[PDB]
């Protein structure tokens, strides 16, 4: 789940 | 496993009712990563109906101990202890998806026997409810009396509502 | 495994009643495939009798986050929450075979206890029925008044009736 | 496994009641084989007492979709949707062993509740009985009216009667 | 496995009651051994209380199709469908150990419903009673009307009595 | 496995009730060991309550057929059909430990139906009892008119009495 | 496993009810660990509801026998025997996290039959209650009388309460 | 496995109720360890409530047969047959940890049927007491009658009372 | 389920 | 199951 | 079970 | 759970 | 179980 | 469980 989670 | 893969990139997944079995597993994970690098942050994705009070406190306590910031993501449902853990995440790093839900209520339990025994179980559950409520206030920014009345009965909320109550800091869009 | 070979080529399978477990697996797989190449697409094959509303929303929410376009193929059946997600596929990339079946209806649930408790349940249940109907209507192009009335009881649709209603975009023949 | 070896030579086995799992399985094996080489033939052996209508159709639809032809063999018993998938093999390539059995009939179902609910189930099953009887007509060559009066009650047939009726193309001998 | 080894020297074990699963495994093996060498023969060891009439035929019909000759050994007990398969071994290659026991009887089943449905059933079983007795007549040398009266009720035979009936060919000793 | 090591040296372990499965496993092994080398002896350790009369005979006959001499060791208890196989070991190679126990009785069964069905079951079991009794008088040396009265009711015996009866040959000590 | 992993760095987990198997497993891991290096300290984590007295005693007896210093950490809940085992840790090395919970009480049992029989069981369980209270007295530092009165009924204590009562040594913060 | 690391150093773990299965396995490991080296000793750790009588004897006769001395260690609890086996370890090598527990009582069984049949069950169990009671007498030093009366009803003893009665030789302190 | 899924 | 499937 | 099966 | 267990 | 089985 | 078993 990135940008930003990672 | 698909989860072992997401683990090489620092991502723990809590997606079942919380019982001792789950609690222990998620604790050993947060510990394993903190050891691999006390700098890189970790991420915990949540989808649960709650469960044992004691079980979630184990988890809630390891997120605090370790060096690496722990960020949270609500996916699906974050209810009871589950919603408790979500709020427990690092300030500025608490997320929820567009259609997630958040439910907060009061501790459930039971008692059977002599007047005196029923009394013992009662004192304990009241105590827990109190402990859990004071932390909820510090995480949300809400005053105690509010977190006290708002939890009297089942209180479901939408992602925009959780953001307002202060349980999360941002909603991941795209 | 046969299903392992499927992911290796970007094909996720959803062939069972939707519950918190199937849901978390599908979410991770989606995020994985988006990692290896944010450009290439992914396919979501479906055959499910439905399931939990919350389990379903996570799946839907993640399809919208990742960069790769996600296509969906109804095979066999797609009832309730199954048909919903089916409709959640990328516009122009939603399929279904000649003899596939699709069904829509309203949410199901229960309540027991004090008048006050049954109320809390009634409010949540009716609220989900509202959020589901509004997204359905944005995906199909159909007006809300229609979705509402058309879902008062079980509504079974043929693959042709699915295409015409706006649930899919193209039928796969040969 | 023994069945893994058979897939190496393009042979799929349907020998159990037909349910969503069985179906999700057969489907992908056919898709894999046609991926490797879209020119070579594929074979489906059969020994099923029947099952779910929606699952049976998931297989049927896939059969017709792939380039490779699919020859079918009835070893043992092929009833309900079983006898159905048999008849759906590439014309000129539908076999059955000497003592095999074939049984065709009308769909089975249930309806419980209010007068309006019972009617919604009555309508769906009478529809399926019609969509199925017609396909049986095209595949066999029998006139629809002959198929409707024949599937009124359990109809059991010998390999010889399956070939006479037009369900199989050739009886494999010694 | 210990059996994984026997199949390496072309030996198949039928040591459980006969049902679709059991029968489907045996067939896939007879087809594997014939593919590795349609010259070397194959051996089927039998010890079962019987089982499904349609599962037995399946095995029986694959025994005939393949090129390799099949030898049958009764070890312990071969009753009903188990006894049937034993009598189906390559003529001259059907054995049985000294204290082996054989039992033959008429089929079993049930009917529940309208007079029309009880009749539909009575006819099916009485027809299968006849198809089996015909293959048994040929294989034993005994006539149909005798095979019939002789199986009206449970009929138990010794290795010596089985030999005189025409069920096996030779009694292996030492 | 730990028995995977005992087989590696020609030792078979019969330690459970005797039903078809066990009887088929012990047969597979005997044949394999007679195969790797028909000279070396084979050891069968026994500790069982008994079981199916036909299942035991299946093992009784494989011992007789193969070449390698089969020694028997009663480790714990050998009752009914187990007592029968111990006594079936190669004359002079029948062992028992000090506190072992051996028990012999008559066949057990049941019959439910018409006088004719009851009569059919009566005759079969009386035959078996007569076939077992004779083979016992031959392995022990006791006159049949004695084996007959000695097995009328449950008869328990220690290692010493087993030797005085002729069921075992020697008593292993140290 | 992640737990197998914990053993790599000298860590054992007691996260379930205490029964014979669990007890036997932890007993061997201390034995093994102490064998690799009787110098480095071992770490035992606890999250248990309790269990059997005899089983919990085996664990205790082993922590005292080996040479490595066995430190204990209470995560979540340590109740009944579990609380007992936490208290048994190496002095100066018994930990707990901010929100851990500890509960002490008296043994549970039951008896049936003649007066005399009930008398025997009563004696055993009263006797066990004694042995246990004494060890707690020595390990915590409290007088027997106090431990006797405090375990008449369930007695729940927080991490701070447990430290002040002498069950653990330090609370792990961050 | 963890116990595999234990057999590597000649240690066997008996930690479960005793039944024919558990019995057979221990018997084997005993024979395996003695075969690898008849000079090195073996160790048998015990923690069990007991079980079948004949299964206990098979393990007991094996400890006796082999050459290596077999030492016993009681950890947790050794009851009935478990306590019997502990007593059978090599004189001078029968240990017990500080808080171990030991229990001895008479056999348990049942009789049903005719007076004659009940009488046979009577004679056997009364004999089994005498056999088991004479061995324990020799192993401890207590004369038969004392073993008789002391095991008339359940009799639980501490590590210190087992040392005196004569069941063990030394208590493993620290 | 290609051409074109993949 | 050949001649002819394969 | 040879001589002769195999 | 280090510093200091391990 | 030797001397003598094996 | 040594000294002395092993």
């Amino acid at each position: 789940f990135s940008p930003x989670a990672p | 496993d698909i989860y072992s893969r997401l683990l090489k990139d620092r991502i723990i997944m809590l997606g079942s009712a919380i019982d001792d079995n789950v609690a222990n597993s998620i604790v050993s994970q947060l510990l394993f990563l903190a050891a691999e690098d006390p700098e890189k942050e970790i991420s915990l994705y949540i989808n649960s109906p709650g469960g044992s009070i004691t079980a979630g406190m184990a988890i809630y306590d390891t997120m605090q101990f370790i060096k690496p910031k722990v960020s949270t993501i609500c996916i699906g449902m974050a209810a009871s202890m589950g919603a408790f853990l979500l709020a427990a995440g690092e300030k500025g790093k608490r997320y929820a998806l567009p259609n997630s839900e958040v439910m907060i209520h009061q501790p459930l339990g039971g008692a059977q026997g002599q007047a005196t025994e029923i009394e013992i179980a009662a004192k304990r559950i009241l105590l827990l409810r109190d402990k859990l409520n004071k932390v909820l206030a510090e995480r949300t920014g809400q005053p105690l009396e509010v977190i006290e009345r708002d939890t009297d009965r089942d209180n479901f909320k939408s992602a925009e509502e959780a953001l307002e109550y202060g349980l999360i800091d941002k909603i991941l869009t795209h």
